[PDB]
């Protein structure tokens, strides 16, 4: 009769470095076989030193982000501090988990500065568990995305290779080139990047353009 | 898939895009959808490939020995008629929806053929996912007796419209012009879209792979 | 679709509506749904496109052999009769419904309407398809015995359009043809020229 | 799966358990017990559906010993079975319902010994003898065969045997080795285990 | 995933593989299978990862809140019926988790192991996950109480390096944590790329 | 609404400097029956924004009494405050999803447009809850039809006309009526300026059947 | 899927003047790794070889049926099959059973007998063929390959260049994928010698 | 079923035929689906017997309530009001397509449909039920603005004529209600009263 | 749930299948021989579906009987495996499909011991070890630890009662009794079945 959800695709990236952690998605929403719009962004910037990243079920997204801002502002009120991107992290495995019979469609990875200011990923299966990953890709291209960054961040399957820290230069380099490679092979992921960049000064967000095809 | 064709003044523009997608992954980036069913006949193909690819095969080999055995040119009738009838026998199985367009003695001609061998003739045919997306732009703007370049620029207009407001069809713009004394397979006529410059080069070094084994056989040539 | 055969003295006009949907999508605006079996015998076709489309080429062909054996003029019941008998022996296999309407020098005009299940019956109106339904009432009432022709054009033009406003499959431009002894006169109604029945004016 | 026996003689009621928990494939533990003492003079054996066995034979263990400590006196094996039977029933129609297939054993100073057999579906009947599992189906026969109304302790330990061995030579699952207690006026006795 | 825990005469030895996989993707080689419940107590995570993690999660918070309302810590036997009870009210609804509660208590070494069916054993030796039967066989046949740590240590490692050769669900990193009288310490996390030189050369 | 009865075609939204225009067919069909055709899927929440609904007319109509109740609640109160477009929109995606979760869905999928603060605004609510913002929107059919034309000539142009959106959504709607079998010649084109809210209707679209001809 | 049940990775690169084939080597039930020797590439004409992933008994079907169509081809043209020919042969052999299909996904890796050019192509079950001027890749761990190969590759690769980026490509793509890995064996196709590497990869 | 009701300035016509069928056996040859909401305002009952009847007599009752409160004749409008709120509310738990035809003060005569689904629409005239598909052409073709109240009489009769004949489920005697300031007034036409066209032939 | 195992060493095949046939919850004999011996020199094991095991392996089993009558000379190992794999194979896809897990075990004098494993589905792997049925999941990775490709008899038999010792231990089911075999120069040896009570 009727189906609760719907695929609305998108590829979201999120790589953490020792002073940056950069979240990064597509822009395109689709039903189907076509696009609602080119210009939905999936990052979206939940605290000074926190942004998450969602894809999945577009009905989900937008009612998860909006009760995960209205949790942290009831934090702030009762402990009158900002919660810590690890104590969001806990908060969303715990609220996914509360859905678990009716499960929200949706996979969401959390970049943030720490409290010692390193970069953090947290990344989270859509029924709640998560792991805190150096980098990690999430949704339709996170297949495509994962294993260059496995092999260019991780310098997995290479010998020989001196293994120097991430920088942002070459990360902002690596999310780019990472994403073009998939709006080649993947139908959901197009339009546009946004690039969300978390360091101590503020979060600043780059856009770039994806094939329109 | 978006495959288009409309009739012109003097002959037939058979447009066609260039994405084969396997799943939601796209396996192909340049297909050839304009597939050759005789000198004067060209046949867009959408739905199965296979399908598509043998069922174009299998009708270009049997015109080319009925038009061997006649000594005439063929007529794009007999393809219709060929077309529907190998279809309505399969019941659908094959999955072929098939544009074909081409310019006989009797004139120029346009037919939609479908995978259950239903056939229209009509002056603008569009078949495939972005179908839809292109019969509105062949609906907006089409007048009968169009100028080549006119109708060159509507169906490359159309297959455009498939290209960018479908998921399925993509990458690239192919057209065909047929007309009595000329015919032009243009591929890529256009190319709207194209792949973003490798910001960084990860250049893999030599011996950065390590290997258990390895045997050289030297190949005498 | 919509499509309706009415007999007159001496002939029978043929009518039906032109649009081919799959789903709620229109793939043809101007089908021709009327056929030529042969010079005087045409059939209305409703259901499947392509199974009606083969079935009328078979019937075409046999009508065709079966005429130049004989050396005679084909009969509007011999058509009819070999569209019954592919209806009945592939019934489960063959959505479509026709309806044979043709001018013999023996009967005239003869209208046969030839339901899914493969059954003839000559009516002296015959009307098919999704849109058939809706104008079961005014074909009742306004058919009148001794219509003339340009009163059976007039009548079959009214009933597929108010069929074509209160169906979605039917619709498009209205397609008619007169068959009689001298030969087949076919129009195509259009925009202002397809009869138009006031809506009702309440906001 | 899981085999449970018992033996009813005049003085004494002989109860047996496979001792073998298992996985899918795998035998997780071999020395499962699989009977719970409800009373000094009551053993309850339980056998059946994952979780449900331990949930319910414990519910029914805490009630029978909290009878003793409200009332000072041990419930009948009868009242025991009885009460047993009672909850198996509620629960069948309920939400959760407990599928548990079980055998009371149990003396009472005034009727004897008493061996009642209750089935998933909690229809209690009081048996000279009786068994649960696939096994049953080939032991019921040879108990059938050799059993008298006054056959001795020592030689229904020998029948028991009997019944083990040929679920050793013809079942198709392996129960190496089963958990022996006699019930008796003097109380429920271990006996040694029965190996192969 | 492999788990592998063992009841020896030095103590308990926990062992777990590190891979995640949603279908045949693998989406993690880092996860850690194993919960420290208490400083004394530790929990196996094997089955879906939500469920495992939540359960064990709450089962940790019921601990400390035993040990702060009666000044002692919880039982390796009261912890695992806890979770036993905890998982039992959802049964039928979905639910799959298998995990071995590993502890010291006042009684000596415990294991117990607790389904998502209800299952609670208690066993010198238990390996839970898909690549559990694996383990088991190599466990078996090396396996002796009177064990030296060091013989222990190597009998873990290798019966879950043998279990992620044979099991694709299983793979990544060897966990090793040893549960001892003054407390559970973490011994080794080895690759088992790096344990296959090892064992091979 | 698990079985949609009475039901509405492709309503399409398109955004022009000072206002937005939405243009919806006033049929309802109960499957391939045109069984009411005076009926109007455009509906003025307040001066500032219009809502369009595509899907079943009953859910609609359940929708514009609650809507319509808060707008004269809100105008009550008199404290100067009006309720913007786009916390319409943000309302009407809460009562979606909320209907989708208890699996009872309002079976209709919405375009709001609103003029407000010299911003034009223009929003889709699907059965779902899924919602998102565009310079042109079209619901149904429109989506596969008409939206490939409104983007082809907004990327061309991106600021249009008020004169330029109504002769495009007078060609949109020409082709829904050439190609969507549940579509009607009769249409209400509705536009929100800074002077409010006007609905026009019902208009009708010329249409050219010269391909009948052509076929041989 | 039954494309899932034994599992498999082959892919092949296009190089200057060479070809490499790469697949990997472990042959599963299921969840369980029966042998890790598995062949999935298969030598066809000395510089042409055909790699089939899919259900093991169909990838071998398909090569021993397509070996005895190409043997009796030579002996009756008297000449080796070209790149093309065996491409169009392939896709006639599984569009005969395009009903009930092999369910193989073929790629093939050659050089042209004479002109020595490269070629690479896939099919997919009922017979479609592709022909790419770069990379084509089929198997469980697709999605992962394209997306290595498209950030790898580069256009006029020299051959041990070549033989890095599909050694990198298919080590970290199998890496991705539960059912495949167990090693990957690289042959790299060059008109003078064909050199067959087997990589060390993670087993597990 | 077929039921039908048209205006005519001043009032309104209703129209049903009295068929209540189970199956292919006719239960009831001579039911009564128009019913009395109020003394000027009727309802035309199509789809479930039990579930036309239930939705009647609630509303009746309400209606009835709010009459005597408000001490003022009720409005068409809202006798429909409350039928469209009882149908959308228990859309899934009935299948009732009623028709409300009455004649208020303020408004004067009015139809409106609450088709399936709880839709209200008011309509000059009004079709419903199985036996409506076959008259839709015919009340589309035949209907002309400023019909008199005899006038809706002969329509309403021959449109729920034809439908009786090709309807199976429709058929039986045709009853017939005008609604007016004056009054209501209740006729049943029976037998040869029945308007009848004529048969083809040959 | 019935079990087999192949070990092959540098001039042996060692091979052991269980001794039961059952129906049911009872076993019905413990005595069954579930390997059948192709040639002098080659034993096909076969676990499966009822019926279609014997079906198969005796249609095997003669054809490859035909082949020395009629050539004179036996099949090679990998000749024999090649040929069940295509009529395994064949007769997937027919309407009559046989479910049989099949262990080919032979000793060529040219080309030495071999060992081919063959699922249902039909595919062929030559395996140093290999083993077959539920109890394949414990006894594998036992013998993926304890075997060296150098193994003597002697201490391919000690590997082979470890692993059979295991299935005792873990195993659900009862196999008592499992008959032994070895392939070398010689020809199919019979080796004292390995009974645990
Ligand atoms: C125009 C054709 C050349 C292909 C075109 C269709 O219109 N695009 C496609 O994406 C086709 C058609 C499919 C959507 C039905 N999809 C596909 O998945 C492929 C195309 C690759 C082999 C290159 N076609 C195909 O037959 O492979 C998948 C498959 C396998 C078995 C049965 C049916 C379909
Ligand atoms: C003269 C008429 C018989 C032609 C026309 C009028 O009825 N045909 C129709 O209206 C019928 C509607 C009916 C099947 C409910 N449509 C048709 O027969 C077919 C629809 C297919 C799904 C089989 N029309 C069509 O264009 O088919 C295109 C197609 C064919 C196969 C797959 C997908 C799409
Ligand atoms: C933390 C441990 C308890 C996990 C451990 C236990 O088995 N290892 C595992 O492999 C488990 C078992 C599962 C395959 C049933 N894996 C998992 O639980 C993985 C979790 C990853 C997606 C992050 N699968 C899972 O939870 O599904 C979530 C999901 C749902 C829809 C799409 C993609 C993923
Ligand atoms: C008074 C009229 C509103 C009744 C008229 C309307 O069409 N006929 C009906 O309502 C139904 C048929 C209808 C469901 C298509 N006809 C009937 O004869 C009966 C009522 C008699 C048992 C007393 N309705 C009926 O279907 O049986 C009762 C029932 C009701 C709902 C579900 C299953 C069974």
């Amino acid at each position: 009769r009727f189906s609760p959800y719907v695929f609305n695709g998108g590829t979201i990236l999120a790589i953490a470095g020792e002073d940056f952690a950069i979240v990064a998605s597509d822009t395109r929403l689709s039903e189907g076989f076509s696009i609602h719009t080119r210009d939905s962004p999936k990052c979206y910037k939940l605290t000074d030193k926190t942004v998450i990243g969602c894809s999945g079920f577009h009905g989900d997204c937008l009612t998860l982000t909006k009760i995960i801002e209205a949790r942290l502002k009831m934090y702030k009120h009762s402990n009158n501090k900002a919660m810590t991107t690890g104590a969001i992290a806990a908060m969303l495995s715990t609220i996914l988990y509360s859905r678990r019979f009716f499960p929200y469609y949706v996979y969401n990875i959390i970049g943030g500065l720490d409290e010692e200011g390193k970069g953090a990923v947290y990344s989270f299966d859509p029924v709640g568990s998560y792991q805190r990953d150096s980098f990690k890709a999430g949704g339709s291209a996170s297949a495509m995305l994962q294993p260059l960054l496995d092999n260019q961040v991780g310098f997995k399957n290479m010998q020989n290779v001196e293994h120097v820290p991430l920088s942002l230069d070459r990360a902002m380099r690596l999310v780019k080139d990472v994403f073009i490679s998939a709006a080649e092979r993947d139908v959901y992921t197009g339009d546009a990047l946004r690039i969300c960049i978390v360091t101590k000064e503020g979060i600043r967000e780059e856009t770039v353009s994806l094939r329109k095809d | 898939t978006t495959i288009a064709g409309v009739v012109y003044k003097d002959g037939i523009v058979l447009g066609a895009d260039t994405r084969a997608t396997e799943g939601m992954v796209v396996a192909d980036k340049n297909c050839s959808k304009i597939h050759f069913i005789s000198p004067n006949i060209y046949c867009c193909g959408a739905g199965t490939a296979a399908d598509t690819d043998m069922t174009t095969q299998l009708i270009s080999s049997n015109l080319e020995l009925h038009s061997l055995s006649t000594g005439r040119l063929p007529r794009v009738v007999t393809a219709n008629r060929m077309l529907k009838q190998m279809l309505f026998r399969y019941q659908g199985y094959i999955g072929a929806a098939l544009v074909l367009g081409g310019v006989d003695v009797t004139g120029p001609h346009l037919y939609s053929i479908y995978p259950h061998g239903s056939t229209d003739k009509l002056p603008y045919v569009t078949m495939g996912s972005g179908s839809l997306a292109a019969m509105a732009v062949f609906e907006d703007k089409f007048r009968p007796d169009m100028e080549e370049e006119e109708a060159k620029n509507l169906v490359s207009e159309a297959i455009a419209a498939g290209i960018f407001n479908d998921l399925g069809s993509g990458s690239n713009i192919d057209l065909c012009v047929i007309s009595k004394n000329k015919l032009d397979f243009l591929r890529p006529y256009t190319v709207p879209n194209k792949k973003g410059t490798r910001l960084g080069r990860y250049r893999c070094e030599k011996g950065t792979t390590a290997v258990l084994t390895e045997k050289i056989t030297p190949l005498e040539i | 679709t919509t499509i309706m055969a009415v007999q007159f003295d001496g002939g029978v006009v043929l009518g039906a509506d032109s649009r081919t949907t799959t789903g709620s999508y229109i793939a043809n605006r101007v089908t021709d749904k009327l056929t030529p079996i042969h010079d005087r015998i045409f059939c209305c076709r409703s259901g499947s496109a392509a199974d009606t489309q083969a079935v009328a080429d078979a019937v075409t062909y046999q009508l065709g052999f079966h005429s130049i054996e004989l050396n005679e003029p084909p009969l509007v019941h011999t058509a009819a009769s070999l569209f019954k008998e592919m209806c009945y022996r592939y019934r489960e296999d063959l959505m479509a419904g026709i309806i044979i309407a043709g001018w013999d020098p023996q009967e005239g005009g003869q209208v046969y309407s030839v339901p899914m299940g493969g059954m003839m019956v000559r009516q002296s109106f015959a009307i098919g398809g999704s849109g058939s339904s809706y104008i079961y009432g005014y074909v009742d009432a306004t058919y009148r015995e001794g219509m003339t022709k340009e009163e059976c054009l007039q009548f079959t033009a009214n009933a597929l359009a108010l069929a074509m406003e209160r169906d979605g499959s039917s619709g498009g431009v209205i397609r008619l043809a007169a068959i009689a002894e001298s030969g087949v006169e076919r129009q195509v109604l259009l925009g202002d020229q397809i009869p138009k029945f006031a809506v009702a004016t309440l906001p | 799966m899981e085999y449970l026996i018992g033996i009813q003689g005049p003085d004494y009621v002989l109860v047996a358990s496979d001792r073998v928990a298992a996985s899918n494939i795998v035998q997780m533990k071999d020395d499962h017990d699989k009977m719970f003492k409800m009373s000094e003079k009551i053993l309850l054996l339980c056998v059946g559906e994952a979780g449900d066995t331990v949930q319910f034979a414990e519910y029914i263990q805490k009630n029978v010993q909290l009878y003793k400590m409200r009332n000072g006196y041990e419930l009948s094996p009868t009242a025991a079975a009885n009460f047993t039977r009672r909850n198996l029933a509620d629960c069948l129609r309920s939400r959760t319902p407990y599928h548990v297939n079980l055998l009371l054993a149990g003396y009472d100073e005034h009727e004897g010994p008493a061996l009642y057999y209750m089935d998933y579906l909690a229809a209690l009947a009081k048996a000279p003898f009786a068994a649960h599992g696939y096994g049953a189906f080939l032991t019921l026969s040879i108990l059938d065969r050799y059993y008298t109304p006054t056959i001795s302790r020592e030689r229904a330990v020998e029948l028991l045997r009997k019944c083990l061995e040929e679920l050793q030579k013809r079942f198709i699952l392996n129960l190496p080795t089963f958990s022996v207690r006699i019930i008796d006026k003097n109380g429920i006795h271990d006996l040694d285990n029965i190996s192969f | 995933t492999t788990t592998l825990a063992f009841k020896f005469r030095h103590g308990v030895i926990v062992a777990a593989d590190s891979r995640a996989t949603a279908g045949a993707y693998i989406a993690s080689q880092t996860v850690k299978k194993v919960i420290e419940i208490n400083p004394y107590l530790l929990g196996t995570m094997a089955g879906g990862a939500a469920d495992c993690s939540f359960w064990e999660r709450l089962l940790a918070r019921q601990c400390r809140i035993y040990e702060l309302r009666n000044k002692e810590r919880i039982s390796v036997a009261a912890a695992s019926k806890l979770l036993a009870n905890m998982v039992y009210q959802y049964k039928g609804m979905g639910l799959s988790m298998g995990t071995m509660i590993c502890g010291w208590d006042k009684r000596g070494p415990g294991l117990y192991y607790v389904d998502s069916e209800g299952n609670r054993i208690s066993g010198a030796t238990f390996s839970v996950g898909s690549g559990s039967v694996y383990a088991y066989g190599v466990m078996d046949r090396g396996y002796s109480y009177d064990l030296e740590v060091e013989q222990a240590y190597d009998l873990a490692r290798r019966a879950i390096y043998q279990a992620t050769y044979r099991d694709a669900y299983s793979g990544g990193a060897v966990n090793l944590y040893h549960v001892r009288e003054d407390g559970w310490i973490r011994v080794s996390s080895d690759n088992v790329a790096d344990l296959h030189e090892k064992y091979s050369g | 609404t698990q079985n949609p009865m009475v039901t509405g075609t492709s309503v399409l939204g398109v955004k022009f400097e000072g206002g937005v225009v939405i243009a919806a067919d006033m049929l309802g069909s109960y499957g391939s029956l045109a069984r009411f055709r005076n009926i109007s899927r455009i509906m003025r929440v307040n001066n500032s924004t219009m809502l369009g609904a595509s899907g079943d007319y009953a859910d609609f109509q359940y929708l514009k009494q609650v809507l319509g109740q808060m707008v004269i609640d809100e105008e009550l109160l008199g404290d100067g405050h009006s309720y913007s477009p786009r916390a319409i929109h943000s309302w009407l995606t809460r009562a979606m999803y909320s209907r989708r979760s208890k699996m009872n869905p309002l079976w209709n999928t919405m375009v709001i447009g609103g003029y407000a603060d010299g911003e034009s605004f223009l929003g889709y609510v699907d059965m779902l809850g899924v919602a998102y913002e565009a310079p042109s929107l079209a619901t149904g059919y429109g989506a596969y039809l008409a939206q490939p034309l409104l983007r082809e000539v907004l990327e061309k142009q991106p600021v249009l006309s008020q004169t330029e959106a109504r002769d495009l959504v007078e060609r949109c709607m020409r082709v829904l009526y050439y190609r969507d079998a549940r579509s009607y010649n009769r249409f209400q084109i509705a536009t929100v300026t800074e002077k409010g809210v006007e609905i026009e209707g019902p208009l009708s679209t010329e249409t050219n059947w010269d391909i009948a001809h052509m076929i041989s | 899927s039954i494309m899932s049940y034994n599992g498999g990775a082959v892919m092949a690169m296009k190089g200057k003047n060479c070809v490499a084939i790469a697949a990997d080597r472990r042959f599963g039930i299921q969840a369980q790794m029966v042998t890790t020797d598995f062949q999935k590439i298969f030598p066809m004409g000395d510089r042409l070889y055909i790699g089939l992933a899919g259900l093991a008994t169909d990838v071998q079907t398909v090569a021993q049926r397509l070996k005895f169509r190409l043997n009796l081809y030579e002996l009756k043209e008297g000449r080796q099959i070209k790149p093309y020919t065996l491409m169009s042969m392939v896709a006639n052999l599984l569009y005969e059973k395009r009903f009930g299909p092999y369910y193989t996904e073929p790629v093939i890796a050659g050089l042209d007998p004479k002109t020595f050019k490269p070629f690479i192509c896939s099919l997919d079950l009922i017979g479609c063929p592709m022909v790419t001027d770069d990379f084509v890749v089929s198997g469980t761990c697709a999605e992962q390959m394209y997306g290595m190969c498209e950030s790898l590759w580069e256009p006029n690769m020299d051959p041990d260049h070549l033989f890095e980026t599909i050694s990198q490509a298919m080590l970290n793509a199998v890496d991705r994928d539960a059912v495949s890995g167990m090693g990957v064996i690289v042959h790299i196709i060059e008109k003078d010698k064909i050199t067959t590497r087997t990589l060390k990869a993670r087993m597990d």
